[PDB]
RNA sequence: CGGGAACCCAGGUGGAGGCCUGUAGCGAUGCUGACGUGCAAAUCGCUCGUAUGAUUUGGGUAUCGGAGCGAAAGACUCA
RNA sequence: UACACGAGUUGUUCGGAAACUGAGCACAACGUUAUAUCGUUUUGUUAGGAAAGUGAAGGUGUGGGCCAUAACUGAAAAGGGGCAACAGAGAACCUGGGUUAUAUUCCAAAAAGAAAUUGCAUGUGG
RNA sequence: GAUGCAUCCAAGUGGUGUAUAUCGCAAACUGAUUUCUGCCCAGUGCUCUGAAUGUCAACGUGACGAGAUUCACCGACGCGC
RNA sequence: ACUUCUCGCGUUGUUCGGGGGCUCAAGAUUGAAAAAUGCAGCUCUCGUACUGUUUGUUGUGAGUUCUAUUAAAGCAAAAACCUGGGG
RNA sequence: AUUACCAAUCUUUGAACGCAAACGGCGCAUGGGAGAAGCUUGUCAUCCCCGUGCAUGCCAUAUUCUCAGUGUCGA
């Protein structure tokens, strides 16, 4: 019938309890989940904290609809359409060749970067995290310096799989046709909602200071003593 | 004694062939500098130690 | 000149202790998740002597709480201790002589050998022969017990520590004289490669600060400065109270 | 989340291809002579080296130094197709490593010192 | 154990000991012996110290140059 | 014991290694250093991801499974290797005898014999 | 009393006593028993102490000059006592 | 069990004292090896044959025997191997 | 044929790099080639040769060759 072990203390050998969490885990493994706490310990700068204020799911996936159907030519619909830029120059009498990428959304840094100097992005999307996290510090600032409506979004790893590449920093929408104004002069609404309707109080927000679960527990376990 | 590695029995052994005399064709060549083995050594005298 | 004797020995070159017929280092058994938060019995099969050393060390066997086996701890062994006694170390524990249960938990007044002043460091004092701690005050709002070292030199440790209860064992050694140089060469051939002691104002006044003249005369006061560089520091150290009281 | 019964991380179990088995790291051409022909190089003729042939059933050879017991036998019979039982060898005070050779008792020593030309 | 209300008188047993004599071993006191162009760039003879021990010894292994190591003689570290 | 010439050292079992650990050593890693040839290093290494020993489904001759090798996966399993003892550990052979010089080494078939033993095999015993 | 003491190292999450834990380690002295071990803390040493005892180090503070600089001051632990 | 007893050359065993058994390691023994060996004398003449193929006693010793005594000295470690529990 | 010159052969080592090392020692793959007992005249058992590969570090890289992470996110 039954056999009851009881794996108390000291009673009986216990199954195999899995541990993974007491563990010594890969050097790289602890630094980088003690990367992501310490960062939010820490006094984080009212700058630096933009990035952890990001649009919400709602229209994230709205904005990564539009740059998505307006990404670039994939090296194929690229070098066939620069063909078609000779065949049909070739059989023209002269002087018509005349081509140029049909519609799509600024996505480099420096080619988005001009973009916004130029104040020929309708609005620009930002991405939350980029390893030197000063590669784009500065782009949510120049934005409301030249009146451009920018978005800083939840992952670079999703603003490149709409447009192609793994990863991408920043993303620019300029001019686009009207099949598509309708969409988009809302997500502009909806996302000055959040970063240029908020440029006040984002200037003035110092972040982090988050606490543990246990040692911030403890500090409710004494207000209990209060 | 009895213990010698084999690479040590190799170079006595490149020794003890050394250790023959000029043979008595060399000595009438047309221009040979050599009347003595001058090389010869005596297992007393001196010792190799390898 | 040359360095010194006392100086010439943080080599460790010659001067290293030898242990190679002790045992292990003799420790309490690992402050895991079984002597927190209950105990664990175990039996003490052996009492050997680690050459160089007064006191018994007891091969205790527990059990490994997590693995199946039997994994085997060498103890110092406190006073009465026997082989097969069937040892409790752990926070529920009993306090029979030789136990360990946790030191903010042992009754106060009482009496701990193998004391461990940081919490799983597996014992540290009062653990030569003989020695022992007294417990004399517990703080519960600071949770530290307040035990008095076998030096006078009460401290306070925290209330989590652990110890055993009783006297180390071989207590009473250093009452039996010696009577001959051929037993301190024996106690030293154990312990560490420090014998015989030659008098450093025996010695030539190259290898030793003392050493020299046309009599055996140390010829500055012995008491030399606690800041004193080493190869100097020889003598009587910061002496702060000096000659027969 | 994985199960980790572990107090340690010990490395994951990966795929591991095989190597590729490179095609060769040499031209030079081999044969069957070579592999027979340098073993056994040259036979010995002393006063104990005769003395074993008649009364006893072996040969000697001056094998070379780095053989073996087992293919101075397999040489023999691929040199002097006879039987090998006993081969017997020293590395001689010369860096020559001789051979003793008995013969099988069923291929007479005198009959092939004879034919060897010993 | 014998023999007589305390624990002495003796009889053995046993075989301890940095105990004694002494061989080897290890040392080197005396002869200020013999050698001192040696046998010998420190040896020889006799005497002598010790000889269960803090002993002697083999191999391995550690520590070396303004340093090592020393029961300490500034001894020893390939004459 | 010189000179010359010629010879002379034979092993499943003896010694050594393959194959133990000791005092200890120190490759790696890691650290340090202008610099290393430095230091740590089994009473178990390393900010530290340090390994086929096994078990398996599937693949394969063939009347779709009888049966069988094999591939390539991958089952838990902490504590990297590695030296260091011809006196420690370990270690399967004993007599008899016929070299100018070797023999527990050589002896050939009335092995001069007699054993032990390792590897792989066929097969009588269940 | 171990975040110790003594100590090594060119430096290092290095090393030694320490596989140790004051019946221990390190450092001196005298030299078995027995017998005593006197007086002197001025000195020079160790040692604490520092409130106030007297004084100092860059640093920090001030004022000066256009500025290099000047004049200070904090007298601070230490060092005196 | 009224203090008895069993001890060893000896410092101790019982709280076990005899009758049989079970093993244990020394060790003997018969038998194989093994007598054609070997030592060797021989009658005769490497041939040639056969006639003898002997154990008991002592003493000293090396190991076995009993993991006393100096011990603030307690008198190495490991592989391989072995057995068992789970199998 | 000798001499002179200008494709090979090029042992054991050594930076030495499979591991070691006073071991002419020891492996792991991987072929092929001896030798044989069994067995079906040949075929691969351990045994034994020959050859290649196998050191660490680093760089590049792999048709989507495998993976780890309470790093990031999303279905
Ligand atoms: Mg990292
Ligand atoms: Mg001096
Ligand atoms: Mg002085
Ligand atoms: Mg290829
Ligand atoms: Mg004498
Ligand atoms: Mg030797
Ligand atoms: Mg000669
Ligand atoms: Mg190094
Ligand atoms: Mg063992
Ligand atoms: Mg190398
Ligand atoms: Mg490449
Ligand atoms: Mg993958
Ligand atoms: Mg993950």
């Amino acid at each position: 019938a039954a056999r009851p072990k009881n794996f108390g203390i000291g009673q009986d050998v216990p199954y195999a309890r899995d541990l993974s969490r007491f563990m010594r885990w890969p050097t790289f493994v602890t630094m980088q989940r003690k990367k992501r706490v310490l960062q939010r310990r820490l006094k984080v700068p009212p700058a630096l904290n933009q990035f952890t204020k990001v649009l919400d799911r709602a229209s994230r996936n709205e904005a990564l609809k539009l740059i998505k159907k307006y990404a670039p030519e994939t090296r194929k619909a690229r070098r066939e359409r620069l063909h078609k830029a000779a065949e049909e120059k070739k059989k023209d009498p002269k002087k018509t060749v005349s081509t140029r990428a049909p519609l799509a959304v600024v996505t480099g840094l420096q080619e988005v970067t001009r973009a916004i100097e130029k104040k020929q992005a309708r609005m620009v999307v930002i991405a939350n995290n980029v390893d030197p996290v000063e590669l784009v510090l500065w782009m949510p600032n120049l934005c409301r310096a030249n009146k451009i409506p920018y978005a800083i979004v939840k992952d670079m790893a999703r603003l490149g799989d709409a447009i192609g590449r793994k990863t991408a920093t920043c993303v620019a929408i300029t001019d686009v046709n009207a099949e598509d104004e309708a969409t988009l002069k809302n997500l502009i609404r909806s996302v000055n909602a959040r970063f240029l309707s908020r440029s006040d109080v984002i200037r003035r927000q110092w972040g982090g200071l988050q606490l543990s679960l246990r040692s911030r527990a403890e500090l409710r376990k004494k207000h209990a003593r209060n | 004694g009895r213990f010698k590695p084999l690479a040590v029995k190799k170079k006595y052994a490149k020794k003890m062939n050394q250790n023959k005399p000029v043979p008595y064709w060399i000595r009438l060549r047309t221009g040979n500098r050599i009347k003595w083995n001058e090389k010869r050594r005596h297992w007393r005298r001196t010792k190799l130690n390898y | 000149g040359k360095t010194v004797l006392s100086c010439r020995k943080g080599n460790g070159s010659v001067y290293q202790v030898h242990g190679h017929k002790r045992l292990g280092p003799a420790k309490l058994r690992i402050l895991d998740y079984a002597e927190r938060h209950g105990y664990m019995r175990g039996v003490v099969k052996s009492i050997e002597h680690e050459a160089g050393r007064g006191a018994a060390l007891a091969r205790v066997e527990f059990r490994h709480p997590y693995k199946f086996r039997r994994v085997k701890e060498l103890m110092v062994a406190p006073e009465g201790m026997f082989t097969g006694q069937s040892v409790f170390c752990g926070q529920k524990a009993p306090l029979a002589i030789g136990n360990v249960l946790p030191l903010g938990q042992i009754t106060e007044g009482c009496i701990v050998c193998n004391v461990e002043a940081k919490p799983g460091d597996r014992g540290t004092l009062a653990r030569a022969s003989g020695d022992y701690c007294i417990i004399i005050s517990h703080n519960h709002e600071t949770g530290r017990t307040r035990l008095k070292l076998p030096s006078g030199q009460k401290k306070s440790v925290p209330s989590t520590s652990r110890a055993m209860i009783g006297i180390i064992s071989g207590g009473g050694r250093i009452e039996k004289p010696v009577l001959k140089a051929g037993n301190s060469f024996y106690r030293f051939r154990g312990k560490r490669n420090c014998w015989p002691k030659v008098r450093g104002v025996a010695r030539n006044p190259v290898e030793h600060p003392h050493g020299g003249g046309n009599h055996q005369h140390i010829g500055h006061p012995s008491t030399v400065s606690r800041h004193s560089p080493p190869g100097q520091k020889v003598g009587l150290i910061a002496a702060r109270r000096t000659g027969r009281i | 989340r994985k199960s980790y019964t572990r107090p340690q991380f010990r490395r994951p179990h990966t795929y591991r291809k095989p190597a590729m088995a490179k095609p060769s790291n040499r031209v030079t051409v081999e044969s069957k002579d070579i592999a027979a022909f340098s073993v056994i190089r040259y036979p010995l003729t002393t006063d104990k080296a005769m003395k074993k042939i008649e009364e006893n059933n072996t040969l000697t050879f001056i094998v070379d130094s780095r053989a073996n017991k087992t293919e101075i036998k397999k040489a023999m019979r691929k040199l002097y197709q006879v039987k090998a039982v006993k081969v017997n060898t020293l590395i001689r005070p010369d860096g020559l490593k001789k051979a003793y050779i008995r013969l099988s008792a069923a291929h007479d020593a005198l009959d092939t010192a004879n034919k060897i030309g010993l």
